[PDB]
Order: C-alpha cells, then structure tokens, then sequence
RNA sequence: AGGACCGAACCGACUAAUGUCGAAAAAUUAGCGGAUGACUUGUGGCUGGGGGUGAAAGGCCAAUCAAACCGGGAGAUAGCU
RNA sequence: GCUCGCCGGAAGACCAAGGGUUCCUGUCCAACGUUAAUCGGGGCAGGGUGAGUCGACCCCUAAGGCGAGGCCGAAAGGCGUAGUCGAUGGGAAACAGGUUAAUAUUCCUGUACUUGGUGUUACUGCGAAGGGGGGACGGAGAAGGCUAUGUUGGCCGGGCGACGGUUGUCCCGGUUUAAGCGUGUAGGCUGGUUUUCCAGGCAAAUCCGGAAAAUCAAGGCUGAGGCGUGAUGACGAGGCACUACGGUGCUGAAGCAACAAAUGCCCUGCUUCCAGGAAAAGCCUCUAAGCAUCAGGUAACAUCAAAUCGUACCCCAAACCGACACAGGUGGUCAGGUAGAGAAUACCAAGGCGCUUGAGAGAACUCGGGUGAAGGAACUAGGCAAAAUGGUGCCGUAACUUCGGGAGAAGGCACGCUGAUAUGUAGGUGAGGUCCCUCGCGGAUGGAGCUGAAAUCAGUCGAAGAUACCAGCUGGCUGCAACUGUUUAUUAAAAACACAGCACUGUGCAAACACGAAAGUGGACGUAUACGGUGUGACGCGGCGUAAUGAUGGCCAGGCUGUCUCCACCCGAGACUCAGUGAAAU
RNA sequence: UUUGAUGUUCUAACGUUGACCCGUAAUCCGGGUUGCGGACAGUGUCUGGUGGGUAGUUUGAUCCGGUGGUUCUGAAUGGAAGGGCCAUCGCUCAACGGAUAAAA
C-alpha cells in the first residue's frame, strides 16, 4: 500500500511511505544470517573507487537461494520478510524434508501457498522451470545466463522479462530496459513477476533518508575547481551524456536488439 | 585547542616501535642508519 | 512519529568589548543556532604527497599547503641586491 | 586555634589515557616559586607499591595488519588462502569493619565463592577442527514493582542555655550493617507429556527441524526486590584515663515505622517504526573415527595449585598535552538539603580552597558595571552597542497557506501570607483486626498512620507579591534561498556548499566506472523498480509565484533607553607613592 | 600445387570471475572430469585516427639543400655514396645581423 504523511512538519510534508501489512514484524531467521561489513567505497588499496558511498544504518546480509537445486521437493512459504539488501521483500520457504531457506517473493506469492522445483512444476507464479519447457510468451524472472549459475536478472522489484522466441537451444528474452537477448535453454527461471512492485512511489522525504540508507551528498562538477573537477564530461575525462562505452566484443554473439 | 600531540604509548611503539621498523625492509635501513650514527636511543621505546 | 518546539551537558564561534612586545602563536564575558540526530565522542585501524581527503573554501594533510616534512643532486642557477 | 568569603553536577571523591617516585618522614635554603619564606610538586638521606576473587596476563574475534603454499610484477615489491596477530568487545570467582606517616576489595578479623590436578566411594558408555541451541545485539516511547537516596515520626544520650521566653507540640547528634546461603514473589517468555515416521541439517546421530496422531490443559524457563541466616558479630552518639600535649587505651544506650523516589534494577523486558539493527570462544546436547574387563564422564568427600606483571602519587590538574607552576583542552562513574518542571538557577551538608607580591591616596585616563532631571535615535554608513519584555493561570488571536502552520501571533485580567471549605480537600500510599485460602512473599473489608496539589470565600501587610537568580522586544513591507544542515581550523556562515525531487545519458554483469604495469578489488556478495556521470534544486504554471523556515540584505511603525543635545556621580582593577623581583622591540 | 580474403560447421590450441572431486577442518591456488565459446575475445611488435587526462615548453641570414661541370678527394685496391672547387636556384624565413624545422 502507499500512504502519504501529514505535513506536520519539514521532512514529512513531502514524505511518501510503502507500507507493506503482511510483512513479518519479527527477527529473521538467525541460521541463514550472516554479517554484511560496509565499505564506504574503499577498496584493497583502500582508496575511493566508487563516490558518495559511505555511512548508512547496519544490515545483516540474508543469504537468499536463487539456484534453487531442490528439484520435486513441494515446499510450504511460512511468511515473507524485509530484506535490507534488495529492493524487494524475501519470502521463507519451508520444504517437506524439513529445511528452510529464502527465495524471491513475486507479485502473487502470499504467507502459506505452495511452491515446488525442478522440471516436473506447474505452472504457477514462482516455480522454477528451464525456459525449454515454460511455454514462450511468458513472463519470468530470476533467469539464469549460464546452468547452475543461479540467476542473476529480473531481481530487483516488479521486474520481470518476456519469453519472446524459441530459437532451438536458445531463447529470445526481452528484459524491463528494452534490451533482447538470446540465452541458453538449460538455464533455470523463475515464473511469474517480482513482488512489491510499489517500490517506486517512495520518495524519501528528506536527505537524512538517504544518508543513513547508504548515499553521501553529490558535488555537481560546476561547483569543484579546475584542478578537481575539468568544468559534459566524466570527472575523469570521459564524454558523458551521449557516448556508449560498450567494448566487449565477447557477449555480443548473445545481443540481439540494443535500448531504443 | 586541543595541541597536535596526544601522547598514546600504544600508538607510539605500534607506528614507531623496532618491530614495526623492521617489517618493513626500509625500516631496517633507517635502523642502520641509526646504527652507523651512533645515536643511544635507536627507536622509541619504554 | 516528528532530519518537531523552548531549554541544561555537549558541539560552533554569528554580534559586541578586552586582549595585538596579550594569561592564549584566535583567547575571555553576555547574548547566539542545534541539542534524537545529515548529532557528538573514547578506543582501535585504513586512505601518503601531482598524491590522500574534501556537503567543495583551492579548504585540511601535526602552529607550515595554488602542491608537507626530512637527507641527497646541491655550494642548483641568478644578465640581480 | 577563632572568625570572613568561594566551589559544592565542583573549584568534591573515584578512576581510564598520559606522566614515573613529584607520595610520607628527617633534613637546608646553594638554584626555582614572577617578592621574603623557616615553606613546596626544590637540594640530600631514609621509608613506602603485599591480588586465585582488582586490571593486565590467557581463550575467541570484528575493523585492520602479517602471511606457509599460490597469482602478478625487471628487482624492490603488490595481492591473498590455510593459519597468526589484533580490545575499543564476549569468558570464572569477595564483601563488611580495622589498621600505617604512605598499601589495601592485596594486610588483620568473618563469612564465602570459582577453575583445574591428585586419591576414595556408587554408577555409567565415552569420544571432535563436525552438527544443533545459546552466546547474539537497532531506534523511539509509556506504565507497574523496586532500590540507592532523602523527609517526618517513635526510640536512645545530652541540653535548658552569657540580649526578652524556652521541662516543651522544644533543640542538638545517632537511629548503619555488605557478598554468599534458602524461599523464591511482582513482572516477562512459552502450551506441555508420549509414540511412529522423514531423500533435511555437505557422513552418522537418541541433538535441531518437519509430518502424523492418544492425553491434559497445565507445566517449564527467566525474574528485580523483600523476607530469615550472614550478624546475642562489627560499627555506633557520648563519657572515662593519659598525652612525646599531634594524639593513644577502655567503654559503649537505641539501632525501628511511614512517605517520596530516581538517569540505577526487573528490562539484552513490553508496544510500535523502517534505516531491519556484529563475529567467534567458554557453555548444554548428538553422535563419526577408536576403545567399551579399559579409558573417560557423572554425583559426594579430602587434598593440592591458581603462576607472572601495575598496585605510591596527579588524573578538569601546578604533576597530562599546550616551550611556563599558562584565564586553554582532556573520556567515564558517584553526585545530597531548601525553593525550583528541571543535572538550569540562589544559599548550604559532606569534602576542598582564598587562586605565590602587598602596603598607602582615591588625579586625568583606560577597563567592567550601578544610578539619572527633559527630549527619546535628533549620534552613527547602519537601533552597532546599550535599553526594554521575559514565568504560571483565564479570554482571545488577523492576512496568507501546501490547511500542518502563522501562534507563545498581537492584545486584555489574577499571581504574596493567614483561617474556613478541609482540627490539610481531591488524589497517592497503606498498618493492624476480620473472612477466605489451590497454605504462603497468597485474594477481599478497612482505613490507622504518612504524603498530598489545584480552586472558592473572607481577612490581612507592603509604593511594587512571576517582588531574588533564571527568564521571547513586537508588527508591517520586501529580494534571496524549499526547509534542517555544512564550509574558507586562524579576518568572508552567506544569495555560497550540500539537500529530498526532477530530466538526459551510460552500463546486460567476466557490466560500466576507479585504484592497480598485472594480479585483485569497491561497484556488489547487488544486478535494469540495480548502479555511475551530468544539469537544476520542494510545490503550481531554467523563468514566473510560493505557506512555513533564516545568528540572511534593506526600509518603516509601537515601547525602550546615555547612542546623542551633555554628559554628571558612585562602585571594583590598573594608572600615582613606598617596599621586593624584574623584559621588550629600537 | 602454393594459396590467401570471405561464408558454414567442428575441436586439439586458447578463455572459463560455470559445475563436480582431490591436496584441504580452505570463497585462494594447482591438479583430474565435463559443459559453455573457440580459432572469436585477449595478449606481444608495428602502424592510421582521437587523446590539456597527463608531461616539457612559448606567448637571402641559418639548417636543408634542387640542379650542373670539375675523377680535387673518396678512409686495402677499382668503382659508387659522401665531401671540396666554380655557377645558379627554393622562403616580403621583411621579427629584414635572421636565438628552435616546430609554441596562444
């Protein structure tokens, strides 16, 4: 749901919230935590390699299953949880054998539904199956680019990517940035579309929302000297603001159509 | 106003202490050079 | 609940006065803004000099910074005093 | 020794870091103390630091460092695995009183507590770098029970007292007792017992987890405080006898109730919020390998050991950092009485000090203040500085607006004391007796007693009752900027920087980008509802307006006043004289 | 028959910051298996373009020589290249005694 704050004040007269009901109000699984230590963008080295990153409220990294290898193993979701680490809320997977782990929570997954694995699935949002036996036309998510990898696109929230052609061994896929490309059909997916689809209409109020989410204040490059900044150009040197950087020359084989 | 010298022995023997010179080779030379001229206190120390 | 309000400790020095061979190589008195956070602080480490860091002033890097300090080239050179 | 004054949320007591004998005694003024000094944190000599329970040490580890192999690099060297360091953190244990001139939670008196080795006794399956639980956690906020602590009352010993009265509802001092032990309450958490099965927990498992049932509905865990032992023990006001006259020995009565109450405990508790809030070790349990006549473990007993290091002193300062015995700075803990919402403010208890030059007079002038006739900003680039209001309660509060705000807008009236309401009300707390009790720290009556606002009437004193300190000046116009916030440490705090939002562009992940000859890293253990760069900076249509906001620029109006006509007097330090020490630029 | 440029397919070179097992209680590393691409990408030398991001600087002369004749000479001998002798010629290189071929 969205709710927009009474403006009693600054920092919360243009406040929009994303208030999610079903989300579990308790501590996470303490097994399947582990520590995630920040950076502030600091490298071996320990120079800055990535600007306005530091600072930010304490997370603890949920490992999240996107393999998903129990194949013909129904499972049983217990509840969903707020994942600090992604954009879209996790949910608690119980199997019969009796083990949990965490999966992604699409659009249609809710506390208490069943979910199962592997080749023999339905076809109900959330199952994993390859992209040979998902009928083509369909929308997915979580989709590998190699076997066993364990899926690296559509993670993000209310992103999902369509089985546009079957080529043989390979399938045609159109992701949310208009981008078509041709993947290997062992690779697993996962059905359906990512959940809490409402992440957009946050705003986030006021600057201390970003502060302790993670983001430092940015200094437009007009502002910055000669000598720091060469004021539409990178800091570095780069012609920004309509020049393409891709050289690869090695995935192209799997592009297809570039964004429009 | 707080000075620039804020004594910490700590701080003193990790940064200026002969392990911490001789982990480095260069601190072993500035403990030859220290040798070779002579002076009592060749490093800091308690 | 409020990057909420008045207001102690705490943070800074916006105004005035004294202090300029002062008690202090930026200090003291009363006012002054914040004082639940974009807050501050003790401790322990990392980022090292065309380099680091910088809510960015050409600011800070141990009272020295439009390029620190230490030893050497080096008794640099000076059509200059 | 007696007065006067200051701090007393400190100018008191403990520590942490930092100094290293500055600590105590004897002894002297050679040099220092901005003067003398017999004195000192000064010179010389002596004494002083007692740990199984304090901390370090040791087990584990976060950030981070080193790094066997290994990768890369002309070499130097850079990265990193297994591993090793690394407390700012997690693991076991002590309290009361007494003592020296210096140590005490270390010594003495008493009660104990914890970890392992050894031997005896009765049993038993033991056995991990492996698995499971715990360790193990954020912000904000309210209540209940508590306690430290303090007030009153009763009790104990004394007093009746140099200026009126004070055997009385009067005054002074005390009225303290720990850790451990047993009961385990207030409160919080959680449904338990039994059986059967499961490709799960990288092997197995009686351990965790999951699925089925039969049974009861209670059990189990955590848990301050109080109660008795600790303790007919110590302590204890005061008196008595000697004093190297500083001081030492004996003695020792009562040691209770109520109230209020914390930031400290129950409470890592409970309720909500998104920013979702460390790791490992010790600890309980399971088995693998191997052994099960052993060994090992369990429960009780006796005994041994718990090594080594700091133990003085200062620690908001004279001893630490500032070249100084420097108006500066230094983290945490305890922090009481009256008035007070308050750790603010005014006076005090405990405790600590009068700050290392004084003595005379009270010139101009300088510094910080008090008062003031009339005008009340006419002074000044400028209400700069000064002057003025300032709190509680009742009524009321405009234009605009994003409907929250403006607002404490502005503006009107009562604040003291005594008696009554009410021999202190309402409220809070709550004795004893009585009745029950699933029988103890158990549930009702009850108000004994204590504490205790706010309001009405009447009277009363003062020129003035928020009478002291504390404690917004007010409104209008107006450019800038969304606001909060940050910056040129040490002349520019702002219109500058930053900001949530908006738009463009790039990146398909072995992603772009950046540090790196390269390895490898942050991006990201994220991934197109994700990240980097760029321009602007809320909201409605870089341009126009914009509520609120502003130590922002300017103007005006009401009060106010020494800014000024015009300064005058007074209060403290200099300036002047005397005594002692004693620079400077040039 | 040498063949190269190009097109399709394939593996034995090569990449694997894909998966499994071992050294190994090991996200490193090396080794064995396989799948994915594969003569693509990438790397070493050369070269065309961009490249204030970085670094060194500024605000008939002269050098080069075009042609001629002259065996003057021409580094062992004979040639040739390169030098010397005489003639002429290319720049208002005019900043005209002209500091670099090359700078706001």
């Amino acid at each position: 749901a969205v709710v927009k704050c009474k403006p009693t004040s600054p920092g919360r007269r243009h406040v929009v919230k994303v208030v999610n009901p079903e989300l579990h109000k308790g501590k996470p699984f303490a097994p399947l935590l582990e520590k995630n230590s920040k950076s502030g963008g600091r490298n071996n080295n320990g120079r800055i390699t990535t600007r306005h990153i530091g600072g930010g409220h304490k997370q603890a990294y949920r490992i999240v299953d996107f393999k998903r290898n129990k194949d013909g193993i129904p499972a049983v979701v217990e509840r969903l949880e707020y994942d600090p680490n992604r954009s879209a809320n996790i949910a608690l997977v119980l199997y019969k054998d009796g083990e949990r782990r965490y999966i992604l929570a699409p659009k249609g997954l809710k506390a208490g539904d069943q979910i199962q694995s592997g080749v023999d699935a339905a076809i109900k949002p959330g199952n994993t199956l390859p992209m040979r036996n998902i009928p083509v036309g369909s929308t997915v998510h979580n989709v590998e680019m190699k076997p066993g990898k364990g899926g690296q696109l559509a993670r993000s929230a209310g992103t999902y990517v369509q089985i546009v052609a079957r080529d043989g061994a390979y399938v045609t896929l159109r992701l949310r940035s208009g981008e078509m490309r041709k993947v290997e059909a062992d690779c697993r997916a996962t059905l359906g579309e990512v959940g809490n689809a409402e992440h957009m209409l946050r705003v986030l109020g006021k600057a201390g929302a970003a502060r302790w989410r993670g983001v430092r204040p940015t200094v437009r490059g007009t502002a910055m000297n000669p000598v720091d900044h060469p004021h539409p150009v990178t800091p570095w040197g780069v012609q920004t603001k309509g020049k393409k950087t891709r050289s690869n020359k090695r995935t192209d084989k799997f592009i297809v159509r570039r964004r429009s | 106003m707080k000075r620039t010298f804020q004594p910490s022995v700590l701080k003193r023997n990790r940064s200026h202490g002969f392990r911490a010179r001789m982990a480095t080779k260069n601190g072993r030379q500035v403990l030859a050079r220290r040798r070779a001229k002579g002076r009592a206190r060749l490093t800091v120390s308690k």
